[PDB]
RNA sequence: CACGGACCAAGGAGUCUAACGUCUAUGCGAGUGUUUGGGUGUAAAACCCAUACGCGUAAUGAAAGUGAACGUAGGUUGGGGCCUCGCAAGAGGUGCACAAUCGACCGAUCCUGAGGAUGGAUUUGAGUAAGAGCAUAGCUGUUGGGACCCGAAAG
RNA sequence: AAGCUCGUAUCAGUUUUAUGA
């Protein structure tokens, strides 16, 4: 729910 | 713009409360000095 | 004084093959200062900034010139007009790359300029701040 | 904390595809509005000339050269609340 | 125009179907780049070694002292033994401790710089396509078509 | 001309090299999916506010809160240990003070209780 | 201090040799070669 | 789409293929070029001959 | 002189790391550094990455504070190159980096009295004067670690 | 050792002439 460190 | 903030403990800082104000002065009075 | 270059880079040293036949053979002071420069380290031969350039073609009676960088180009945000001349150097920054296309004008390598400049006609080398920094 | 911003920068925080349609056309009352506080500078200053371009600086401070540099190019410099 | 790579069948038939070079195979190839870089790169799956801490100090051997007509060097106390009145706590005794005994935190992994690194995977790609450095590098090359060798999407 | 190197004291005796980075790594990762198989519908982590971090410095940043309050809880219409079941994060010692703080995060939980599918009890 | 060189039945001795007494130097070649290089270093700088 | 080009970004973030600081990987080619070998003075034996 | 050396084998001594620095190489460049982490992985490898952070892009003053273009970024003196003329020597123009001297702006420092104004003179700085750095690697230097290897009158 | 100039008229454990107590 909260936006993610690194790269999707 | 400000929100009016929840009251807490130390704002209504020492409620006078009969009954405490009684009691201290009742073991005043009974315990000597 | 050296005979081969400090560097590992076969492109650079393909470079200097190409301007120590042309500093030999063609006799103009051009190619000497050129192929001189090549065999320079990295704190010697500091960035020539874009601005440098824009004032090298506000320069009197310089104004169709192709001017030659030896070191690295580098993009530059405190200029805002920019003319439309042929650059060449080593490498360009990815923006001054972008700058120099956006006005108009080419940016060229060296061994371009060794085609269209073999005496070294029409041309100015321009080397960066040296003492500026420590 | 006090990060220092000069005015011949003042246009790498308007993004470069952005700037070409800044520069063309200078129309006052329609100026870029310069956001120095979500960019991580405090304190404007001046290090050279911006174009004739209008422009809104919003800041926490400001230097005497710097705003005098801005309103004779036409623009206004807006302290923060 | 990036000229065109003629895809092949599983069967092994030049398939009508062309595709131009993806711009990578014209990056510059750096042998010197891909070189140091591999070095860096090479070093990163390792695991430490070390020697023990403890290794040639399990021991309790103290200097015999000077003027006895033998070596300064620490012996081992004690007696009936035959270990009892030999030198220890020397890189130069046997049994005794290593010179510089070899740590953990030695650096085992190395930092590449990341656009460097790239450097070296484009360059590596971009002599794939070569066929002059690939059968310099090994790869039994000569009796196939072209490089760089395309197959269809079915395999 | 300076440097100062901490090394008087018996420090080879603690010395911590982190060779377990790449197995620590893959030890979380683990982790969470095992929880995720444990708690299979749902996120992972609670729904976490908006909020104004402090400091000169760092008040132009917008960053996550631990829990909402009983007012922004309320203000979105439910309570405080029932949004505690529905994974909603609740800051009883946090404050309301800021307008648009508040706004966001009511826009957040409301938005949030639109995306929802709660499970019933049966 | 009786001063006993380290040589024939005194040579290589973990402690103390026939003769008795209280206090005793035990005494080497190589301690000749300290002992002169430590009056070359103070009979120059004395 | 993984690496770029002319056309194409990067994918990526603000990445670009390396520039070539010599264009053409033949020098011995750009020796033979038109202008050059008119500006060329004459070359001399290549083996001296032995005089006294 | 003195000290070591009966003979042979094998072992046997400038190593690793931290911190700071010079030089060189390399990537990018007014920016630079992925590897704290997250994603991913054929699985300690490799390959991607959000938000910040570090150093640099601005200094000066004790701090409060203030904050670098009058000029084509300045005049004069030299200056590799290049350009025009020269059958050549040579003359002139342009002058890169850099060096000397006279100036403009920033900072603190006094008269002028418009309160602190327009202008006046220096002192300070590793200043501005159209950036040069960040990162990795190599040779290496200094300092701290058992620190080139063995030895000390011990508490 | 490194960079930047001039590769020169930059000079020399020397002689001469003149100036010298």
């Amino acid at each position: 729910l909260q936006t993610p460190a690194g790269g999707k | 713009t400000s929100m009016t903030p929840a009251p807490k403990i130390s704002y209504k800082k020492g409620a006078a409360s009969n009954r405490t104000k009684f009691v201290r002065s009742l073991v005043r009075e009974i315990a000597g000095l | 004084h050296r005979t081969a270059p400090k560097s590992d880079n076969v492109y650079l040293k393909l470079l200097v093959k190409l301007y120590t036949f042309l500093a030999r053979r063609t006799d103009a002071p051009f190619n000497k200062v050129v192929l001189k420069a090549l065999f320079l380290s990295k704190i010697n031969r500091p960035p020539v900034s874009v601005s440098r350039i824009a004032r090298a073609l506000k320069q009197e009676g310089a104004a169709n010139k192709t001017v030659v960088v030896v070191g690295t180009v580098t993009d530059d945000a405190r200029i805002f007009e920019f003319p439309k001349t042929t650059v060449a150097a080593l490498r360009f920054t990815a923006g001054a790359r972008a700058k120099i296309v956006k006005a108009g004008g080419e940016c060229i390598t060296l061994d371009q300029l060794a085609v269209r400049a073999p005496k070294g006609q029409n041309t100015l080398i321009l080397r960066g701040p040296r003492n500026s920094r420590e | 904390w006090k990060p220092v911003l000069n005015l011949d920068k003042l246009w790498t925080l308007i993004p470069e595809d952005k700037r070409d349609q800044y520069l063309k056309s200078a129309s006052k009352e329609t100026a870029p509005v310069i956001d120095t506080l979500a960019a991580g500078y405090g304190k404007i200053l001046g290090k050279g000339r911006i174009p004739n371009v209008p422009v809104i600086v919003k800041a926490r401070f400001v230097s005497k050269l710097a705003e005098e540099k801005i309103r004779a190019a036409g623009g206004v410099v807006e302290l923060i609340a | 125009s990036r000229p065109q790579v003629t895809v092949h069948s599983l069967t092994g038939e030049a398939t009508a179907n062309a595709l131009p070079l993806p711009a990578v195979f014209s990056a510059p190839i750096r042998p010197d780049i891909v070189h140091t870089v591999f070095t860096s790169v090479n070093k990163n799956k390792r695991q430490a070694y070390a020697v023990s801490e403890k290794a040639g100090h399990q021991t309790s051997a103290e200097s015999w002292g000077t003027g006895r007509a033998v070596a300064r060097i620490p012996r081992v106390g004690g007696g009936g033994t035959g270990r009892s009145g030999q030198g220890a706590f020397g890189n130069m005794c046997r049994g005794g401790r290593m010179f510089a005994p070899t740590k953990t935190w030695r650096k085992w992994n190395v930092k590449v710089n990341h656009n460097e690194k790239r450097y070296a995977t484009a360059s590596a790609i971009a002599a794939t396509a070569v066929a002059s450095l690939v059968l310099a590098r090994g790869h039994r090359v000569e009796k196939i078509p072209e490089i760089p060798l395309v197959v269809s999407t079915d395999l | 001309p300076i440097l100062k190197n901490h090394f008087r004291k018996h420090w080879q005796e603690r010395v911590k090299v982190h060779f377990d980075q790449a197995g620590k790594k893959v030890s979380r990762r683990n982790a969470r999916a095992t929880r995720a198989a444990k708690i299979a519908p749902r996120p992972l982590d609670l729904l976490r506010p908006v909020v104004r971090a402090p400091t000169v410095k760092y008040n132009r940043k917008v960053r996550a809160g631990r829990g909402f309050t009983l007012a922004e809880v309320k203000a979105a219409g439910l309570t405080a240990a029932y949004a505690r079941t529905i994974g909603i994060a609740v800051d009883h010692r946090r404050q309301n003070r800021n307008q648009e703080i508040f706004d966001a995060n009511v826009q957040r939980l409301k938005e949030y209780q639109s995306k929802i599918i709660v499970f019933p009890r049966n | 201090v009786t001063l006993v060189v380290a040589s024939g039945r005194n040579k290589g001795l973990a402690g103390r040799p026939k003769g008795v007494k209280g206090k005793y130097k035990m005494v080497d070649g190589v301690m000749k070669n300290e002992q002169r290089a430590l009056r070359r270093i103070a009979k120059k700088h004395h | 789409q993984v690496w770029g080009s002319e056309t194409v970004a990067s994918s990526k973030v603000g990445y670009t293929l390396p520039s070539h600081i010599i264009s053409t990987s033949d020098v011995t080619r750009i020796i033979n070029s038109s202008e050059i070998q008119s500006a060329i003075r004459p070359a001399g034996q290549a083996t001296q001959k032995r005089t006294h």
